């Protein structure tokens, strides 16, 4: 039961960014095909990163541009057509402030990234073999991480200035954590999720920061568990076998420096939390590529809260996918070499991922 | 009118300065109370110079510090003790929040609170002074104050005034002895703010001035004063210039212009050579020659590292009393004979001289001798490369496994901000072996 | 200026508490009348720590007592240095926890936490500049164990910035003195990993084994035991009211031991420590410290160190003394005995020296070392549970006053994690 995967891993870098732009930034980053190389203004030494996919989106008629919809064809799509056999999904995204990871997973109105192209994509590959042998159900949720604090996005939030409670976390024995109070909602249609998504993302603990006008202050976790029930020999009642998969998407926040990124009161007080959060989402990739080595070894995961639910997504029993996205000016060097050189660390973690069937007992 | 401004941060920079202040205040005659009894004597003067201290009306002598601090454990036994007429009310203590010894906490979140008051009382001190030398920040690597909070003044000051002296005398740490597990983190991170701004960072081990009063005092159970005396030395022999009158005399530019070959390489060490009881007081000559050599002698540093693992490419010999030239210059064609006394192909000279004719005082209570002839030397190696290794070292033993960084984390500080303090170090280590390396 | 404030939650909480006023006052020279009655000036300067002024120079004390059963209310408010506290600040109720986990945080605590937390912030809104606080409690029943836990998550919900020091008597190997140990302290140990920032672990066995063997005392009673814990809860503390050449408040401590967010659980100790009539044949001086403190029988928290390898050692020394001697004995510690310490670390260990000693000695000395041993303790409380458990020992006393298996397994994988991060620590890299 169960295969050896190699932890999924991409980059991707973004165009200069107008704050950038306006302090005539120079080009640091640059990709010979796949690898990526990243010159200093000192030229002293040349770092060199290798990675399964190198992606680019500096200027949109240099030959290799992916754009949105090639993150997805090379990245999601694969995660898609593992979740239907069975296997558990994930796709999460690191970077700094203005790296380009919450415009990647989830786009822009005009520019729709991997949930969008996801479930409408899904919902159209359904639809395409849905009959009346095997059926499929989807549900979904959408939960935030706001400063050791977990919360609901798609509850409706009315009458108080302070109508956000907070919900926790637990430990089932054999399904691994779980969070207590959280809205698990249907979905038949793509029209169905394009109203939770539209009112979760307005939900989300956004705020206007130094390294740029719309800034995630909350990691975002975007469940969708779809079991099918299939037939086949038996003596009497079908329907019995049922297949089931779970896919995440995660949008994370970023390292954000107290200098670049101008802030006092409460936006340096969740600064912090993301700071401690992706302190110890550091930790768990280091001590997992360690594992490889046979060197026994223990994974801080408790020593966060993102990281104690996403426990079965980095390890586990989850086939996963890191998108790392790095800016590519010379003020951005001393941030970009931290993604890069994690991003090589997630390559090396290999975890188990078995397809999920339980038989009716 | 030369005049500097000597600022003290930290317990250690505070005890420091209380040696430092009861060591001029003997020297000039300027008693505790702050009153000048010399110009009420004899009919007048200079007793107490207007470089180190200022004057009112009234007669009372009052210093040029500023005796910042965020814990007031010690700066509370400087307003209750001997030295509390003399100083002003204002001493820049916040009464709470000790920097818990992480960078973070004095350089953004317990930090901020308070410069925005030292740099109104330094600019008090400076606008009532007609030509500013520089300054003399007496710090500590080791804790959070002294390292985050010199590193954040040393950066708004550099703004400010720029074009100024911004000299700072340090405790190193030592390889062996430490007070805390967060000492190598704390100075490199302190040295990648301070390699930019600071002009002369002198330097100082505890453990070589244990070694030191060991052998050369016959103390077997130091205790901190009688170190924190030995600094104030040092400090009394970089100032005898400023402060009195002899032949040859080295403002505070005429240190940075002589050390420091290149803008990174501000790393002196400091030594003291005769360090005498009353019992060998006799039965040494203490003679130029004898000093000099005894100045160059490995067991007679003040920081632990070794000579002969580098050579030197700068040295200022600075004397005090009856020294006569030619007995210097006779003492450095001793040592430029030496083959042990390496130094680099680009610096022939090398040997930078001063002179002072007032001898040093000497405190009661004291473990030090009655000398006619003083002598302090400032050094630059390429010896200190190896310290500057293992402090690299012991970083990278942790930050491997990022320990003790939830704790930085928490008070403003991001994780990529280690990398970028290590890099630069690095680099440093690395000009340090591009001087070395002879031309052709 | 520094402050904390201190919490008394169950028998042994107020007993060691009652224990450690009556030591402070003596410290600071206040009498049981809360009037100040001494002879330096060096008490005075620093009392806003532990204490507050009434009204005609009589001294207060910051303490929120709290229990649910008034019996050791009425033993301190009767006893000698009891009518220094102040009434408002007796918290108490009825309905006893029946060393019940679950009466203390679900249903006899929920009704008065509220009280608590009303004069928390009443004690805290009084003060210029707070430090943290100092909880006494003992894991074992259900009072101490499930009303402090809850307290200490309810502050550190509300105080976040601030530390949340606890002093815990945690049971032992050998002999129990309650019967439900090891459910009430995995709980407890489940709440304060997750909600603490220094922890000092106490045991009796080992506090028996110093009072027989050290103090060569024949009829022990636990007043001595309080008097030995009082001492090092005197001395985490004393570089907060009394100046020093090193000076290490509570936040440096937790800088300099704990390494990582979790292993904050220390095993404390004291110093000069002797006999009666075998003092005059002793040496006051460091090195006597540094060998009886480093040792296996001068603990509290009944585990060797020589089963594990110290993380990290702080020690607060108070008295007149030289630095080189620290720093050279600590250093020889560090390199004689190599095999207990850990190589990543280049130095384990924290120097903090102080100038007043106690009242009657010339040199003291606090130890706080954190060392892989203390998994031994959660190991056993992961056994007898595992025993207990397997079978539902004593259950349904915890299920019928609302909890549910789930919370019971959450803890016991928790302790376990604590177990193997202190354990991969324990080997040779
Ligand atoms: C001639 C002389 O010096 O008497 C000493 C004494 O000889 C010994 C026996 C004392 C004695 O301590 C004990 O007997 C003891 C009994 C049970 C549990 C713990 C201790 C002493 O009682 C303890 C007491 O220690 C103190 O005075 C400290 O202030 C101590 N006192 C109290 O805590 C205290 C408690 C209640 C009421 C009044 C004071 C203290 C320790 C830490 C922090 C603050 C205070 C002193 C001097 C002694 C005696 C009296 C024999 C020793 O203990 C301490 C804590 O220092 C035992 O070893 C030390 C020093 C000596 O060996
Ligand atoms: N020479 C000398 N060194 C000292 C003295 N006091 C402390 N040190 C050294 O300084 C190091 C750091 O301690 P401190 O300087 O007191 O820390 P700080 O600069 O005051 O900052 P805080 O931790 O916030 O108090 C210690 O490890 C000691 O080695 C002293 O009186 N004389
Ligand atoms: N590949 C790209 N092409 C064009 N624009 C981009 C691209 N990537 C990012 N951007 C722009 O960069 C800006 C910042 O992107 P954003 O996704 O908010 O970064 P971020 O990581 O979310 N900030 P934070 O959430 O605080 O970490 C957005 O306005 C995007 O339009
Ligand atoms: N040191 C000390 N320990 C005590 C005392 N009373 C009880 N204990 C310990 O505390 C544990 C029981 O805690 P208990 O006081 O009953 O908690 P509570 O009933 O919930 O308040 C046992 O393991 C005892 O060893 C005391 O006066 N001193
Ligand atoms: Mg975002
Ligand atoms: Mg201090």
């Amino acid at each position: 039961l169960g295969s050896n995967s190699q932890v999924t891993v991409a980059v991707r870098v973004r165009p200069f960014s107008k704050r950038e732009k306006t302090e005539k930034a120079s080009q640091v980053v640059f990709t010979n095909g796949e690898e990526i190389t990243v010159e200093h203004p000192d030229m002293k030494q040349v770092y060199s990163f290798i990675y399964d996919v190198s992606f680019w989106s500096f200027d949109e008629c240099h030959p290799g541009y992916a754009s949105q919809t090639t993150v997805y064809e090379t990245l999601a799509a694969p995660l898609l057509d593992r979740a239907f056999e069975g296997y558990n999904t994930c796709l999460f995204a690191y970077g700094q402030t203005g790296s380009g990871k919450s415009y990647t997973m989830m786009g822009l109105n005009e520019e729709p990234g991997i949930i969008p192209r996801f479930c409408e994509d899904l919902f159209a590959q359904i639809a395409k073999k849905q009959t009346s042998e095997v059926s499929y159900h989807l549900e979904m949720s959408f939960f935030e991480v706001y400063n050791e604090k977990i919360h609901d996005l798609l509850v409706c939030k009315g009458e108080n200035g302070q109508r956000k409670q907070p919900l926790r976390a637990r430990e089932h024995p054999v399904s691994g954590p779980y969070v207590e109070g959280l809205s698990m909602n249907v979905v038949s249609s793509y029209s169905d999720i394009q109203s939770w998504l539209e009112l979760g993302n307005k939900q989300r603990a956004t705020a206007a920061t130094g390294m740029n006008d719309k800034s995630s202050r909350s990691h975002s976790v975007f469940t969708l568990v779809m079991t099918q029930t299939k037939t086949e020999v038996v003596e009497g009642e079908e329907h019995d076998h049922r297949i089931t998969s779970r896919i995440n998407l995660v949008d994370l926040a970023g390292s954000e420096r107290c200098s670049t990124a101008h802030s006092s009161g409460q936006r340096l007080k969740e600064g912090v939390s993301i700071n401690k959060s992706l302190l110890t989402l550091g930790k768990v990739i280091s001590a997992l590529s360690e594992q490889a080595n046979g060197k026994r070894v223990f994974i801080p995961y408790r020593e966060s809260t993102l990281t104690w639910l996403l426990k079965e997504s980095l390890g586990g029993n989850s086939k996963t996918a890191m998108i790392a996205t790095v800016s590519p000016a010379a003020s951005n060097i001393e941030e970009t070499l931290s993604t890069l050189r994690y991003a090589t660390q997630a390559r090396l973690i290999v975890n188990i991922a078995k397809v999920n069937e339980d038989m009716n007992a | 009118m030369r005049e500097c401004i000597s600022i003290h941060v930290g317990q250690a920079g505070v005890q420091i300065g209380n040696a430092c202040w009861e060591l001029y205040c003997l020297e000039h005659g300027i008693q505790p109370d702050g009153q000048m009894p010399s110009d009420k004597t004899i009919g007048g003067g200079d007793d107490s110079f207007n470089t180190f201290f200022s004057e009112t009306g009234a007669g009372k002598h009052v210093p040029r510090a500023v005796f910042v601090d965020l814990e007031p454990t010690v700066i509370d036994e400087v307003r209750t003790g001997t030295y509390r007429q003399l100083f002003h009310p204002e001493q820049l203590i916040t009464g709470k929040e000790d920097a818990a010894n992480n960078y973070a906490r004095g350089h953004y979140t317990i930090g901020k609170e308070i410069i925005d008051l030292v740099l109104d009382r330094i600019r008090k001190l400076a606008d009532q002074c007609t030509g500013l030398q520089g300054f003399l920040v007496f710090h500590s690597f080791g804790g959070g104050t002294g390292s985050g909070f010199t590193s954040l003044l040393m950066e708004r000051l550099s703004v400010d005034y720029g074009k100024k002296s911004k000299l700072e005398f340090s405790i190193y740490p030592a390889p062996q002895v430490s007070t805390a597990v967060v000492e190598p983190y704390n100075s490199i991170l302190t040295t990648h703010t301070t390699l930019e701004h600071s002009d002369c960072a002198f330097m100082v081990d505890n453990e070589a001035i244990y070694d030191i009063c060991r052998r050369n005092l016959d103390i077997e159970r130091p205790t901190y004063t009688n170190l924190n005396r030995l600094i104030s030395q040092i400090v009394s022999s970089i100032t005898a210039s400023l402060r009195f009158d002899g032949a040859l005399n080295v403002d505070l530019t005429e240190f940075q212009t002589n050390l420091v070959p290149y803008p990174r390489i501000h790393f002196p060490l400091a030594t003291y050579a005769p360090v005498i009881s009353a019992e060998k007081a006799y039965h040494e000559q203490l003679s130029v020659a004898e000093i000099t050599n005894a100045c160059f002698e490995p067991a007679n540093q003040m920081v632990k590292c070794d000579p002969r693992h580098g050579k030197y490419m700068a040295c200022c010999l600075l004397y005090r009393g009856d020294v006569v030239p030619k007995d210097v210059n006779a003492a450095i064609a001793t040592i430029k004979t030496k083959r042990s006394i390496q130094f680099v192909d680009w610096c022939p000279t090398g040997f930078k001289v001063g002179i002072n004719y007032q001898p040093p005082t000497v405190v009661p209570g004291g473990d030090l001798a009655k000398v006619q002839r003083a002598v302090c030397m400032l050094s630059n190696t390429t010896a200190i490369a190896e310290a500057w290794a293992r402090l690299d070292h012991k970083f990278d033993l942790m930050y491997a496994k990022r320990a003790f960084v939830h704790w930085y984390v928490g008070e403003g500080m991001e994780e990529g901000e280690f990398s970028e303090a290590r890099e630069d170090m690095a680099a440093l280590e690395k000009d340090y072996e591009e001087v070395g390396v002879d031309s052709v | 200026m520094r402050e904390i404030v201190h919490i008394q939650a169950g028998q042994c909480g107020n007993q060691i508490g009652a224990k450690f006023w009556e030591v402070i006052s003596d410290e600071h020279g206040i009498d049981p009348t809360g009037s100040y009655h001494g002879d330096s000036d060096l008490q005075l300067e620093r009392i806003n720590v532990y204490y507050n002024e009434a009204t005609g120079n009589k001294y207060v004390p910051r303490a929120i007592l709290v229990d649910l059963e008034p019996g050791t209310m009425d033993s301190v408010r009767s006893g000698p240095f009891g009518q220094i506290f102040r009434p408002d600040n007796f918290v108490f109720g009825q309905s006893g926890a029946g060393n019940n986990w679950a009466k203390g945080h679900y249903t006899e605590g929920a009704e008065l936490v509220d009280s608590v937390l009303d004069v928390v912030r009443k004690e805290s809104e009084s003060c210029d500049c707070l430090q943290g606080f100092q909880l006494t409690h003992s894991l074992g029943g259900g009072t101490g164990s499930g009303m402090g836990t809850l307290l200490i998550s309810k502050i550190r919900e509300e105080y976040p910035d601030r530390i949340m020091n606890t002093f815990s008597v945690m049971p032992s190997p050998k002999v129990s003195d309650t019967v439900v140990e090891p459910y009430n302290a995995t709980l407890s140990v489940h709440q304060l990993v997750e909600n603490t920032d220094e922890t000092y672990c106490i045991d009796n066995e080992a506090l028996y084994d110093i009072c027989f063997r050290t103090l060569k005392l024949t009829t022990p009673t636990y007043g001595d035991l309080n008097h030995l814990v009082s001492a090092t809860m005197s001395g985490v503390t004393t570089c907060l009211r009394f100046p020093g050449q090193l000076n290490a408040d509570l936040r440096k401590l937790a800088v300099n031991m704990v390494p990582f967010p979790r292993l904050h659980f220390f095993m404390p100790g004291f110093a000069p420590l002797t006999s009666r009539g075998s003092q005059q044949y002793r040496a006051l001086t460091v090195p006597e410290l540094t060998q009886q403190m480093f040792d296996s029988k001068n603990m509290m928290a009944a585990c060797d160190p020589r089963h594990g390898r110290y993380l990290t050692v702080a020690a607060i020394f108070r008295g007149r003394m030289s630095m080189k001697e620290v720093d050279e004995q600590m250093l020889n510690v560090q390199n004689k005995n190599s095999s207990y310490f850990v190589e990543w670390i280049p130095n384990n260990v924290k120097t903090a020296v102080c100038d007043i000693p106690p009242r009657g000695l010339k040199m003291s000395a606090t130890f706080i070392g954190n060392s892989t041993a203390i998994q031994e303790l959660f190991k056993r409380i992961s056994e007898q549970f595992t025993a207990m458990f397997r079978r539902k020992a004593f259950l349904h006393w915890y299920t019928g006053e609302g909890m549910d298996e789930m919370e019971f397994t959450e803890a016991e994988s928790n302790m376990n994690d604590l177990v193997s991060e202190y354990q991969q620590y324990q080997d040779a890299t």
